[PDB]
RNA sequence: AUCGAGAGGA
């Protein structure tokens, strides 16, 4: 995620040469999708990139205080004089066919974080396994092997569609499924069977 | 983890042919070609010599998927015309352009001092 | 309670098998497949369970009976080839 | 309620979910070492045994394998450590537990289990990466989003449960909903915003990409469509490109604002036979609106062609919009520089207005409407100001806002943001809401100790002048805060008590099932609705039609 | 004007349309006698119930009455030929798929319209987030809760 | 670590909401989102 | 002048070269640089064993950054892949093993360069391995600072690689791609507030092509045929080195694409 | 901890480079950006490696163990 | 209030009426009251529409007062969906609220009930009733594990 | 296999709707009156100036897969500087002896209405426009 | 010295404070139409002064960019990301044995920065990577 | 195994 309050997950790594590339020939680490900023109207990130491309030009830091009186305009100026677009936006090539890109792409120096959500970690599936004994059903938690719990409000939408096999699959074969002798007279378990 | 290991991009697997040829169904003197352990890079200069070429009507190159490295190049030429043959030519001619810039830029690089 | 039953003529059930009674059949019918029992179509490049008993379904030859029952009590039966798929 | 009705179950997956954008509708992206823990079991017959035995040769470690094999006595026979695992000779009625396999059906799940919707059924896909990946427009009915959102799925044990989950839970029927009786999923982010920039007249594609785009659609014929120009060139409209896409015999009308058959402003939409005739692609033709394209393709001819369909715009649309690029920046935020001065033009009118509304509140010469306090009148027209004011420079700003402009274009298409977003970003944020109400006197007669005592002005009572891209002074900034702590809390309450209220509603109406008879019954048998809808009919196959004896003089109903 | 009913009978004027590629020179071949009683016929095709008892056969009619008016409205007879050019075997087509969508659209017993209702009407209410009268989720509270209290007691004089 | 350090807890008519009085002396906005969401300040 | 693409080089030096590409098609263009930028191949440790480590830097860093550091590849094409040789593990043809061992003995923190690395395995009369440094005082690239009492010791194989596997076998830097400076062909839209040629800088190539002039029609017919572009060398091969085998590699490319035609 | 050895997009060398430019601006005075000039980088993407880079490894070097 | 009301000639044409609001019911009194409509006067409370004129009148305030709930937000719910829980309500004397109190009192099967909310008292105030669980809910068969009566096990599959 | 309408018409108005390479064209027809259109062409490939008279024919040839235009042994449809495939998407009678015709062409848009020919222009879908200086 | 005072949450309700120094200088035309408008203070009799704005923010928000220009929720969502966001928490990371951490390849310093993340000490020990981020649509991934 | 704390999602 940046400094911002963007928030993301990768979906896909390319190669330098699958990127778009401008003149110069520098290749964004990091893409991210134009749609999400208008929702979320965080225009700091984009003048954040402006500022760290001019800072980085300038070789001087750049200030991003709050409530200081600092103008887009001026930093564009500032960018202006040192050659590239006012508010940014540079001409790129597609990787694939090297061809100009119709519309000029807005890419620029960024502050991002990595955030302790890995895929690896968090990725985790049961099969059979393990039961507590109180229970007879799957154990909590991917570390002990465990069993993902199906929700009333998950058995509700089921019943929705009405796959009452499944369902009697789901919660009775799949997790706690028991035979059990019972007597008539007795109406209860009562029982005792000498099955051999 | 799941990551595949980075030799497949450019290595071919057991049972695996580089090229695999076949006939478009419902099209007439169409064929589909599964280039394997090979990207962008080849498909759209095969693509654009051939579409150079008169007698071919159809030629293009489609990545099925960016996880994997193979594209499916399909090619319709005239009747009388083997695309295989089509394919051929422009490779050589792709072939022959190569040395012709390989050669000039040498000469250039020796007149170079510098 | 005591022969409990709906005459054949003038039942007023649903001529047609709505998507529950379908999707039962199709999948008793994979289940026999998977169990190796009698097979009454030919098959022409087919080996999963459930396209098999699709197919079935299309040339109508499923030897099973559907019970719609009403909340009286009353059963109604209505067969197979009966019912229809639209 | 936790043991009994919902459990722990057995062959449960849950991962990280990424898009992929070329990635069927129905196909979900499952990684491959969940293929290799989950396990289907399977029955060993005359057509699939050779493919049963090589599985158990390839073995537990490498998928396509098997894991497990019950013989018919039942005693368990384990593939990663056994001795026999070479040599086993598999007679018929034996059990192979074979991995998860592409074209498999599989219960893909959100957490929020609002909707029936979130229950639906995928095929499998096998990948290599870890992340669960699923189509972009199988998003909406899940309401799930690449943030790192979390989603589940079940393995079904037995050939009918695999078939309930593929006759009754399958993605293409549940496109059609039952609630709202419109298309749940629809043409979304890049895909609408391309599809947008392609129709335009003004954009023309040319022969060699018209044939890599032609070759993209999978049930593509192979005819290649004749050039609409000629002369100098052979182009293309990017609409005959799209018409490839769409089925043959769909048929589309849609008029909206000014729509003539000239049609000069290219609004309204025109399709015949799989062919588009003129307008411009928007969210209304193929979003999940009712008249969408989807609505239509669904009853005419099938779920299947329109899950294909969805396939296929996406794969054009993506492919022609990775070729002409796209941005969002901050020059798309800033206005001209005149339309700032007749903004701020704009917000000192209203200030002036308020104050002259202020000075008659002092001078006690206002009039009492009847039923009202004269300081809630004089809060009202106050805040009614501003609103007016807020709302006339952002319609300022748009007007001044050119058709180039990304975040214009993305409202066009309607791919996100809306009219207040932009109001926000360049021309004023608005007036601040805590309770209902302005900016409260937190401190003695004062809004902040900054501000003099007994001062009821815009300013202390939190009006931000500024925009978010001219830059919030500090007071704006704490009160601003406070609106957002109330938004904060807002959703932190709230989703508490509609998940409260949403699982009374569906105890109380577990047993609303229409019976044979048609009637709605309970399971005592206590009647209802005698005939649901009070028409009989499933509320996806309903659709707006206008009645024409309704409307229009008793003249022209003769004529 | 504008209300939700099945079938989409323009959209199948339409579709005979293009099909059959009507032209509009020829006059139609279609009987007005023929045309009438077809509606008719047509109105007694349409079924949602089949028992042989009167209040059975009312409660059909007065069931499917509002989109009986929306056929005899679509279905017009100087419409039928004036508004658009109609065929005999265009008209039959029409007359059948009608029929055909009608009955498809009619809900299959089994289905549980209770858990869907109490679904759809959550769903949205979990999307509600944000004037002297209460609205969204508390008045949703009042609503589904017996208040003998109200918040925001109030009434309409006409 | 340091934000760790410096934490509020209020134990429980409009708590949650930001005060006028929270000026300076609070955060305005370094708030935890959950079922505690505005009652854990940060100085 | 042979007959086909022609290139004429502006500037020339040891790390950069600018050349302006003519008469060819775009696509072998992008293609090309793409060869460039992944395909040839290099040398580079694939393989690294620390016997002893006392650094506060923990070993993968270390086995990384070693894996970074810039070699000599010339006489790459006399040494085989790892993969095709019929070695075990390494041989002497098919990898070249390289030991560092410092001990930081002075009290002031002795820092360690690629220049203090050891070459193990025969030469063979190649020009294979040899630590390319462009430092002005000759110093290595740094990879560690060692305090009084520390030490680390470990030896590298090193193996050739494609940049595809790794970014680590990477020939060039920075490359330098532009056609249409005056952008005739329209193959991008500029974005202007006011103007267009007031807001978007002038580029420098414009210099050498033809001026365009309002009031002549826009030019359907013309296709991009010349092209400005600039290579960078990361060293471990000379640039026009780099750039020719390139060219040969894409070749290479397609005629196996031609031989499996040929097998078929 | 230490100097990165190339730029993450660049991918020119600048292990060699980041000694020198440390020297640069505190004999001569240089501002950074005039000094990264000089040290022949040119493009803002390998300058960022060498700008914001924080050299951890002089702390870990004054623990003792 | 602006209104759409039939022209003389046919077609619907606006009318602006005046029409007033108050901010406390008292119902009784207020309908018997000269120069009003008693048939289209209308209040916010549904329960003194229910008392004042029967209870299909409060059933059709009721739904009005949830579409506007649902219609506020924009969002759209076919009438049915809505209309099902206004008549399960409504369906057995007066109005039962979606809590304890109405709903779960209802002569439904014991398990359905202890399902909700007092589980345990429902349970004993049972096992003193003797009481006979029909066990046709879906709640009752998802705790005993079998097929519930839903619409795939609904029908009994048999051989001809 | 030949032309099903021919005319000379002068441009009244031209019109950038927003589109850059892309003007909707008002054109009267020279010497009867009772007949004139408006189309949408493409501006960039053929300018389209204001007191220019322009000549316009629609052809109905001269289903099967494009191809190139080839060695050009193949004689031109038209020496004419402009052309476009389209097809119609209604016909309408604007007064008793005079029709109107309604063409798109892949999203451009033609009108043209007149009273003298009834027996061309037909619904069917294939057409073709050529436009001479 | 007294040049400073310490305020209770009680005794503010007494005085009256100006948010800029230069309030206090006498007022008297051009302005540049980006500069951000601050209402004329219209106010007199100031007892105080404050140090400066950003410091009525906490430490996780002093880490923001341009925090005013952003929408505070968003502001919000950020300071609790920081929390979760990875860096290098002490130096004596590799002598301490803590039950779980994590710590960045190559950390780097923001290039835009809060003044008041000077004693945040955030520049010296820094939790995140300056990459080059392009806004566009490629692949739709 | 209890109970607590923190975080993830709309
Ligand atoms: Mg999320
Ligand atoms: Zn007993
Ligand atoms: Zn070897
Ligand atoms: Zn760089």
């Amino acid at each position: 995620a940046s400094r911002h309050g963007q928030k993301g997950t990768i979906g896909i790594t390319y190669r330098r040469e699958d990127m778009p590339f401008t003149a110069e020939g520098i290749v964004p680490d990091l893409i991210i999708n134009p749609h999400a900023i208008p929702s979320r109207m965080t225009v700091a990130h984009l003048i954040e990139c402006l500022l760290s491309k001019v800072a980085a030009l300038s070789g001087n830091e750049g200030d991003a205080s709050p409530f200081t009186d600092i103008t887009v305009e001026g930093i564009s100026k500032l960018l202006r004089e040192h050659g590239y677009q006012s508010r940014g936006f540079e001409v790129m090539y597609n990787g694939h066919t090297g061809k100009k890109l119709m519309a000029q792409i807005f890419f620029g120096p960024t502050y991002y974080q990595r955030l302790r959500h890995m895929v690896d970690d968090k990725i985790h599936a049961r099969a059979r396994g393990p039961m507590q004994v109180l229970t007879r059903q799957p154990v909590e938690g991917r570390s002990r092997d465990g069993g993902l719990r199906f929700g009333e409000m998950e058995r509700d939408c089921m019943i929705a569609h009405g796959a009452a096999s499944f369902l009697k699959e789901r919660l009775m074969e799949a997790s706690d499924a028991f035979r059990v002798h019972i007597c008539g007279i007795c109406g209860l378990m009562t029982v005792i069977a000498k099955l051999n | 983890m799941n990551a595949p290991d980075r030799f497949e991009l450019f290595l071919l697997g057991e049972g695996e042919s580089k090229l695999k040829i076949d006939p478009d169904t419902k099209a007439p003197n169409a064929v589909v070609i599964t280039f394997e352990k090979e990207d962008h890079t080849l498909g759209n200069l095969i693509r654009a010599e051939l579409l150079n070429d008169r007698k071919v009507l159809f030629a293009a190159y489609k990545v099925e998927h960016p996880f994997f490295a193979r594209f499916k190049l399909r090619i319709q030429t005239t009747e009388g015309y083997d695309p295989k043959d089509a394919l051929k030519n422009a490779c050589n001619s792709i072939i022959n352009k190569l040395g012709a810039l390989k050669t000039n830029f040498e000469t250039e690089w020796n007149l170079q001092t510098l | 309670l005591k022969e409990k039953a709906i005459p054949k003529d003038q039942r007023a059930t649903t001529p047609y098998m709505t998507k529950y009674e379908r999707a039962r059949i199709l999948g008793t019918r994979a289940l026999q497949i998977s169990m190796n029992a009698p097979v009454f179509v030919d098959l022409e490049g087919e080996t999963d369970p459930l396209r098999i008993a699709m197919k079935e379904l299309a040339e109508k030859k499923i030897p099973l009976v559907i019970r719609r029952y009403l909340p009286d009590g009353s059963f109604e039966d209505w067969s197979v080839e009966e019912l229809i798929v639209d | 309620r936790g043991n009994l009705m919902g459990k722990r179950v057995d062959f449960s997956a849950r991962t990280v979910i990424s898009g992929d954008p070329n990635l069927e509708l129905d196909q979900v992206g499952v990684p491959k070492s969940i293929a290799k823990t989950l396990t289907y079991p399977e029955v060993v017959t005359p057509y699939n045994i050779d493919r049963l035995t090589q599985l158990v040769r390839n073995g537990p470690n490498e998928h396509p394998g098997a894991k497990y094999v019950i013989r018919d006595s039942g005693d368990r026979i384990d593939l990663r450590y056994s001795k026999r695992a070479g040599d086993i000779q598999l007679q018929y009625g034996w059990k192979v537990e074979r991995h998860i396999m592409d074209n498999d059906p599989v219960l893909f799940n959100r957490q929020p289990s609002l909707h029936k919707m979130s229950m639906m059924a995928h095929r499998v896909k096998v990948i290599p990466y870890s992340t669960f990946r699923l189509n972009l427009s199988v998003t909406s009915p899940y309401n799930a989003d690449f943030d790192g959102d979390e989603m589940n799925l079940h393995v079904p044990q037995s050939e009918e449960t695999r078939a309930e989950l593929s006759q009754l839970c399958a993605v293409p029927l549940q496109i059609v909903s039952p609630q709202s009786n419109k298309p749940c999923m629809g043409i979304v982010q890049d895909t609408l915003c391309g599809i947008r920039k392609l129709t335009l007249r003004d954009t023309f594609i040319e022969l060699d990409q018209v044939l890599n785009m032609l070759y993209w659609v999978p049930d593509w014929d192979g005819v290649i469509p004749t050039p609409a120009i000629i002369k100098p060139k052979p182009l293309w409209s990017g609409k005959q490109i799209l018409s490839v896409a769409i089925p043959n015999g769909i048929h589309l009308q849609r008029f909206d604002e000014g729509t003539t058959l000239l049609s000069p402003k290219d609004n309204g939409m025109l399709i015949i036979d799989g062919q588009i005739i003129f307008g411009v692609v928007e969210k209304k033709t193929v979003g999940s609106s009712n008249g969408g394209l989807i609505h239509v393709v669904t009853r005419e001819k099938g779920p299947q062609v329109c899950a294909k369909l969805f396939g296929n715009i996406q794969k054009v649309v993506n492919f022609w919009l990775l070729h002409n690029g796209f941005s969002t920046g901050i020059g798309d935020t800033i206005a001209d520089g005149p339309t700032m001065r007749e903004i701020t033009e704009t917000i000192a009118e209203a200030k002036k207005k308020v104050l002259d509304v202020t000075k008659e509140a002092q001078a006690n010469l206002l009039t009492a409407k009847h039923g009202m306090t004269l300081r809630e009148s004089f809060e009202d027209n106050v805040v009614r100001f501003l609103n007016e004011a807020r709302d006339k420079a952002g319609r300022l700003a748009e007007v001044n806002l050119k058709d180039l402009n990304n975040v214009k274009q993305m409202v066009m298409a309607g791919s996100k943001g809306s009219f207040i977003n932009i109001a926000q970003m360049s021309a004023c944020v608005g007036q601040q809401s805590v309770e209902g109400k302005r900016i409260a006197f937190g401190f003695v007669d004062r809004t902040l100790p900054h501000f003099s005592k007994d001062d009821y002005s815009p300013e202390s009572k939190g009006f931000v002048e500024n925009s978010y891209l001219r830059g919030l002074t500090p007071q704006e900034f704490f009160f601003h805060a406070m609106g957002g702590r109330e938004g904060l809390i807002d959703t932190a309450v709230k989703t508490a008590e509609t998940g409260y209220i949403q699982r009374r509603l569906v105890k109380a109406l577990e047993d609303i099932m229409v019976h044979y008879d048609n009637t709605t019954r309970n399971s005592l048998g206590n009647v209802i609705q005698f005939i649901y809808g009070e028409d009989g009919m499933d509320a996806a196959h309903i659709e707006k039609q206008s009645l024409d004896t309704i409307g229009g003089s008793d003249a022209a109903f003769e004529k | 004007a504008n209300w939700p009913l099945p079938v989409n009978i323009r959209r199948i004027i339409q579709n005979a349309q293009q099909t059959f590629h009507i032209d509009h020179t020829k006059p139609s071949d279609l009987t007005i006698k023929d045309i009438v009683l077809g509606v008719k016929d047509l109105q007694e095709n349409l079924l949602v119930l089949r028992g042989k008892n009167e209040i059975i056969q009312n409660a059909q009619r007065d069931a499917v009455t509002l989109f009986c008016c929306l056929l005899r409205s679509r279905l017009a007879t100087r419409r039928v030929l004036q508004e658009y050019r109609l065929t005999k075997q265009a008209f039959d087509w029409v007359l059948s798929n009608i029929e055909a969508q009608f009955l498809r659209s009619v809900v299959h017993p089994g289905e549980m319209v209770g858990v869907l209702a109490a679904q759809s009407i959550g769903e949205p209410a979990t999307q509600m987030t944000l004037k002297k009268v209460t609205s969204g989720v508390p008045r949703l509270k009042e609503i589904l809760n017996v208040a003998k209290n109200m918040k925001t007691p109030s009434l309409t004089v006409y | 670590t340091l934000s760790h350090l410096r934490r509020t807890n209020t134990p429980i008519a409009k708590p949650r909401q930001l005060h006028n009085t929270h000026w300076g002396l609070v955060c305005p906005a370094e708030t935890p989102e959950g079922q505690a969401c505005g009652l854990v300040k940060n100085l | 002048s042979e007959e086909g693409p022609q290139v004429k080089i502006r500037e020339a030096s040891k790390d950069n070269v600018d050349f302006i590409l003519s008469n060819v098609d775009l696509a072998m263009a992008n293609s090309l640089r793409r060869v460039m930028i992944a395909e040839i191949p290099t040398l580079a440790i694939d393989s690294v064993e620390v016997e002893t480590n006392t650094t506060v830097l923990a070993d993968e860093f270390i086995a990384h950054r070693l894996g970074l550091i810039p070699l000599q590849s010339m006489d790459i094409e006399q040494l085989e892949y790892s993969r095709d040789c019929f070695c075990e593990d390494h041989c002497d043809k098919c990898s070249v093993v390289l030991t560092l061992q410092a001990f930081g003995e002075s009290e002031s923190t002795t820092n360690v360069y690629s220049k203090d690395l050891v070459i193990v395995s025969n030469l063979m009369g190649r020009n294979i391995g040899h630590p390319i440094i462009q430092d002005k005082e000759g110093n290595g690239v740094l990879i560690c600072k060692l305090r009084k009492g520390q030490e680390l010791k470990l030896t590298c194989v090193a193996k050739k690689g494609i940049a595809k596997e790794h970014a680590k076998w990477g020939p060039a830097a920075a490359i330098e791609f532009e056609y249409d400076p005056w952008n005739k062909l329209k193959h991008t839209d500029y974005w202007y507030e006011q103007d267009s040629a007031k807001e978007w800088p002038q580029s420098k190539n414009c210099e050498y092509e033809d001026p365009p002039n309002e009031g002549d029609p826009f030019d359907y017919k013309a296709q991009a045929d010349t092209f400005y572009m600039n290579v960078e060398s990361v060293g471990s091969i000379p640039v026009d080195q780099v750039v020719v085998r390139g060219i040969d590699t894409l070749q290479k490319k397609v005629a196996s694409i031609l031989l499996a035609l040929t097998q078929m | 901890m230490i100097v990165p050895v190339r730029c993450f997009s660049c991918g020119k060398v600048v292990g060699d480079k980041w000694e020198s430019y440390l020297n640069l601006l505190q004999e001569d005075e240089l501002d950074e950006g005039t000094a990264l000039s000089r040290l022949g980088l040119k493009r803002y993407c390998c300058r960022r490696m060498i700008l914001t880079h924080v050299d951890l490894i002089e702390k870990f070097l004054r623990y003792n163990p | 209030y602006d209104r759409k009301v039939p022209s003389p000639t046919g077609e619907y044409v606006k009318e602006p009426e005046w029409v007033l609001e108050t901010d406390g019911v008292n119902l009784s009194e207020v309908m018997t009251v000269p120069g009003i409509d008693p048939t289209r006067i209308y209040t916010n409370s549904f329960i003194d529409i229910m008392e004042v004129l029967g209870i299909e009148a409060g059933r059709a305030a009721l739904y009005k007062e949830v579409y506007n709930v649902i219609a506020s937000d924009g969002s759209y719910v076919n009438y049915r969906h809505m209309a099902l829980l206004v008549d399960v309500m409504t369906t057995q004397g007066g109005l039962t609220s979606v809590t304890r109190h109405g709903f779960n009192r209802s002569n439904t099967g014991a398990l359905m009930r202890c399902s909700f909310e007092e589980t345990v008292e429902i349970l004993f105030e049972a096992g003193a009733s003797a009481e006979l669980d029909d066990c046709r809910g879906v709640s009752e068969n998802v705790i005993l594990g079998q097929m519930a009566p839903i619409g795939t096990g609904a029908f009994d599959v048999m051989i001809d | 296999s030949n032309t099903l309408f021919d005319d000379i018409f002068q441009v009244s108005e031209v019109d950038p709707g927003r589109y850059n390479k892309v003007c909707r064209i008002e054109a009267a027809s020279t010497t009867q009156d009772q007949c004139k259109l408006t189309l949408d062409i493409n501006v960039e490939l053929f300018p389209v100036a204001a007191q220019d008279s322009l000549t316009v024919t629609i052809a109905s040839s001269l289903t099967r897969s494009w191809r190139p235009p080839q060695a050009g042994d193949r004689s031109l449809a038209d020496d004419y500087d402009y052309v476009m495939y389209g097809t119609a998407y209604k016909f309408e009678e604007v007064s008793k002896d005079l029709i109107a015709v309604y063409y798109s062409f892949g999203g451009l848009l033609m009108r043209l209405e007149g009273n003298y020919r009834n027996l061309n222009n037909l619904k069917q879908e294939n057409a073709y426009l050529l436009i001479r200086r | 010295e007294g040049l400073v005072e310490y305020i209770d949450a009680e005794e503010e309700e007494s005085i009256l404070i100006a948010m800029q120094p230069e309030d206090l200088e006498p007022a008297e035309l051009d302005v540049d139409p980006a500069k951000r408008i601050r209402v004329s203070h219209h106010a007199t009799t100031f007892t105080h002064c404050e140090i400066h704005p950003s410091m009525i923010l906490g430490v996780a928000a002093s880490i923001i960019p341009f925090p005013d220009h952003n929408q505070s929720p968003r502001n919000t969502y950020q300071s609790a990301m920081g929390k979760q966001a990875m860096g290098v928490f002490l130096t004596n990371y590799n002598v301490r044995m803590d039950t779980m951490a994590n710590i960045l390849y190559y950390p780097q310093k923001p290039l835009g920065t809060t003044r008041a993340m000077e004693y945040l000490k955030f520049r010296e020990l820094p939790a995140g990577q300056n990459a080059i981020v392009a806004i566009a649509c490629y692949s739709g991934y």
